[PDB]
């Protein structure tokens, strides 16, 4: 668990955009459930935006 | 450069997506366009 | 309200003391006994008004997903707000919306007949 | 109390505790790890002795068979307990319709 | 009510009766006549009684009572 979800999520997004982390990884933050999910397994469908 | 980002099915539940680059940001022939409420 | 032993960190069963005519919480594992602060034993809440406003955080208003609104806040008169619906999902739950103000993080119901603090 | 805390994070919500009360009531019979492992190993007997080289077998099954993805080592088995608690919390939330 | 036995080494010769009102588990074999009694709980099963009987037999044989 993490106490500052916003800062961690922003840092992860910045790193992914910069290219340090593979863009294929999917990071989802849910405030209502206060849950952070990171997915790297293959077979996941993604599109560019 | 981070200009374009990959989004999966799960992440789409926690983001808002605009229809066109400049339509939602700012002769009754053109199709009615949804107002930019956000 | 349900508590624990506070010593062994275990649940407490209810019992009746006719000599003292009282409801006492005690666990058969240990000798610890206590007197119930309030006469609450069982509750089912077939219809519950709580749990509809859940998950609110300090940065709730910063979420782009929540839809914005320009309603004047009762206290600070801040037009900017984020409005959502009841968190609980049911086929009979009312469609009453809740508005949260970024400036003060105060949740107020959209209803005007009655004012709800949360 | 530790089991309830793992299952339910926010003690304020008494509905979850009320719904789980029968669970703890029926599970109160077991208080020892060895007894729990023996009971788990009771089913699916294959001509073995529960007290002789079966507690280790049940422990290995729990280490591997139960939530293999989270880990495969016995150094830290609390992650399985936390994941099970989260699963039970989600199940209770779905049951309550929230 | 069919389980293996150790004294006579006969399969399915064991029958277990669980009295939840008295919370007593009784295991009896129809061939060698061996009878054993143990304490049981509402969640008890015949496998539990068999395991308890086997443990008691092992303890008696070892002489570490
Ligand atoms: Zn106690
Ligand atoms: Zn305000
Ligand atoms: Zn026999």
């Amino acid at each position: 668990v993490h106490r500052n979800p916003a800062r961690l999520m922003e840092t992860l997004r910045t790193l992914r955009r910069k290219g340090d982390i593979n863009p294929e990884v999917s990071m989802i933050r849910d405030i209502r459930e206060k849950e952070l999910k990171i997915f790297t397994d293959a077979g996941r469908v993604y599109r560019p935006l | 450069e981070g200009l374009v980002e990959y989004i999966d099915a799960e992440e789409e539940e926690s983001i808002l997506i605009a229809m066109q680059p400049e339509d939602l940001e700012p002769d009754p022939a053109k199709r009615i366009r949804v107002s930019h409420h956000a | 309200t349900f508590r624990f032993c506070r010593d062994c960190n275990n649940m407490l069963y209810p019992r009746e003391d006719k000599e003292n005519n009282r409801l006492l919480f005690e666990c058969r594992t240990c000798s610890y006994v206590e007197e119930a602060g309030s006469p609450l034993v069982y509750r089912h809440e077939l219809i519950t008004n709580i749990g509809e406003t859940a998950g609110v955080v300090q940065d709730i208003g910063s979420d782009p997903t929540l839809p914005r609104s320009d309603r004047e806040c009762p206290k600070c008169h801040s037009r900017e707000n984020v409005f959502f619906q009841s968190q609980q999902r049911r086929k009979d739950t009312s469609m009453v919306l809740f508005f949260v103000c970024l400036s003060c993080s105060h949740i107020f119901t959209s209803d005007q007949k009655n004012k709800r603090t949360q | 109390g530790e089991i309830l805390e793992h299952i339910c994070y926010d003690v304020n919500d008494w509905q979850m505790l009320e719904m789980l009360k029968p669970c703890v009531e029926d599970g109160f019979v077991i208080q020892d790890r060895e007894t729990a492992l023996d009971f788990i190993g009771r089913r699916g007997t294959a001509l073995g002795i529960k007290k002789e080289k079966r507690i280790q077998y049940a422990k290995d099954i729990l280490q591997k068979e139960f939530l293999p993805h989270i880990t495969q080592l016995e150094g830290f088995e609390s992650r399985k307990a936390f994941f099970l608690g989260y699963m039970i919390n989600r199940l209770l939330l779905c049951a309550l319709d929230r | 009510t069919k389980f293996n036995c150790l004294f006579c080494n006969h399969e399915k010769s064991v029958s277990c009766t669980l009295d939840k009102k008295n919370s007593i588990g009784t295991l009896s074999c129809k061939i060698c006549g061996q009878s054993f009694q143990t304490r049981i709980n509402s969640l008890s099963q015949p496998v539990d009684v068999y395991s308890d009987w086997f443990d008691a037999v092992e303890e008696v044989n070892s002489g570490r009572g």
